[PDB]
């Protein structure tokens, strides 16, 4: 389905109860320099299960509006997501701050964090892999990360990582760690967990690896572009790194680290979207991924999103660049209101009423 | 003397401002409303999501408002 709207109450700078959205299939969040856009990113992360340690605060209660100046505005706060799916009633996922503790709710009924995470997983929202959300300044790292860290992401998404413990145990029992490892039974038991881990991992990796080239072609709009994912260890891919290499469109092969910030961004988005072909997320939240893109690549990314936002995924972007955000269907504009603490509020603007022409 | 005669209205409708503009121009007017609000040159009201956005004078003076409401 799709993220229909966010409801926020007294969360960081979002004082009072505010409706964010409704979102269209392609919506941009914009506004002047301030804390409101980054706080909305944090609100989305919060309701989608982020740990307090990653929300720029020391304690959970510091997320309540007014805590930065020692005077919280309420004893409670929440962020709520309304999730919509054709042929089903709206489902509301909420995380409430009560008594300095987080309470999770689905359709206003309290659940434990485990069931909350489980229900989001069945919609394609993985709160550990977090492959649906890209933070400001982070998009290029998706293409540039250590290969071994890419393997970790594939082990989390594919659940092959759940087998790593039994794997390590059977490997040692087979003689790993001895000077000269030597048994038919232990060999078989290690070959069996090896195959199980291999099969889980490969179901994810082969899907992503076989779709990334077409996606990278579709983003840089060029047959000359090529993208390759390959394991350092083909017999046991989960043991070593997953290599990511691209041939920039119409350019000659350079080893990735020589690509421009813009080129790295496009390669990172291809990977992001290739992951989506294996375990699709209903929406992406992309924070300033256009920062290093020139106008040509901005056009190509927005075109890909637009043709994809017609019911493959929903795109919620935060952008500082009118070249990008004017290609969205609607705008959420964040603005400040004076107070003891700065207050953020929003406006909504429908761009589809105006011709994108002359 | 020429400045005194540049009278204005009690409110400005964003949707009226954006009538017969293209998408980039309309977005820029929307964005200008956000900036003017940050500068406290205007107050903003929007009755419901995606309704008209109405600007009224804010608690700070601001120059060149006949440019921004054109």
């Amino acid at each position: 389905g799709f993220l229909k709207l966010i409801e926020i109450e007294n969360f960081k700078s979002y004082k009072g109860r505010q409706i964010i959205g409704p979102f269209q299939r392609f919506t941009a969040i914009i506004g002047p320099n301030g804390s409101g856009k980054s706080n909305l990113m944090d609100a989305i992360s919060f309701v989608l299960g982020e740990k307090t340690s990653n929300l720029r605060v020391k304690t959970l209660r510091d997320l309540i509006h007014g805590a930065p100046v020692g005077k919280p505005a309420a004893n409670r706060a929440f962020v709520s997501m309304v999730y919509s799916e054709e042929g089903a009633e709206d489902r509301t996922f909420a995380r409430v701050i009560v008594g300095g503790s987080s309470e999770y709710k689905i359709n206003n009924k309290v659940v434990q964090l485990h069931e909350y995470s489980e229900e989001l997983e069945k919609l394609g929202i993985l709160i550990k892999a977090r492959n649906f959300l890209v933070f400001q300044g982070a998009v290029e790292s998706i293409a540039m990360k250590n290969p071994k860290e890419r393997t970790a992401l594939f082990e989390e998404i594919s659940r092959s990582g759940e087998l790593a413990q039994e794997y390590d145990k059977r490997k040692k029992e087979m003689g790993s760690g001895s000077l000269v490892p030597r048994s038919g039974s232990a060999k078989q038991a290690f070959e069996q967990i090896k195959k199980e881990r291999f099969d889980r991992f490969n179901a994810c990796f082969e899907s992503v690896a076989t779709n990334i080239d077409e996606i990278y072609k579709a983003l840089s709009r060029n047959s000359s572009a090529q993208a390759f994912l390959g394991p350092e260890n083909p017999e046991e891919p989960y043991l070593d790194g997953i290599n990511y290499n691209c041939v920039a469109p119409g350019k000659r092969f350079r080893p990735m680290d020589n690509l421009s910030g813009g080129e790295k961004t496009v390669a990172a988005l291809a990977l992001l979207f290739a992951i989506h072909s294996y375990k699709p997320a209903p929406f992406f939240v992309l924070d300033q991924i256009d920062a290093a893109l020139d106008n040509t690549n901005i056009g190509k990314v927005a075109n890909y999103i637009k043709e994809q936002s017609t019911c493959n995924f929903q795109a919620i972007v935060i952008s500082l660049k009118e070249e990008f955000y004017t290609k969205a269907e609607s705008l959420i504009g964040v603005y400040p209101e004076q107070g003891d603490c700065v207050i953020s509020k929003v406006l909504t603007f429908d761009l589809t009423k105006y011709p994108d022409a002359n | 003397q020429r400045a005194l005669a540049k009278t204005g209205a009690e409110s400005i409708s964003l949707l009226e401002l954006c009538r017969n503009t293209n998408r980039k121009q309309a977005a820029a007017k929307f964005y200008s409303f956000l900036v003017l609000k940050k500068q406290q040159a205007i107050e903003l009201t929007q009755e419901e999501p995606y309704s008209d956005i109405i600007a009224t004078p804010g608690p700070r003076f601001h120059g060149s408002l006949e440019v921004l409401f054109q």
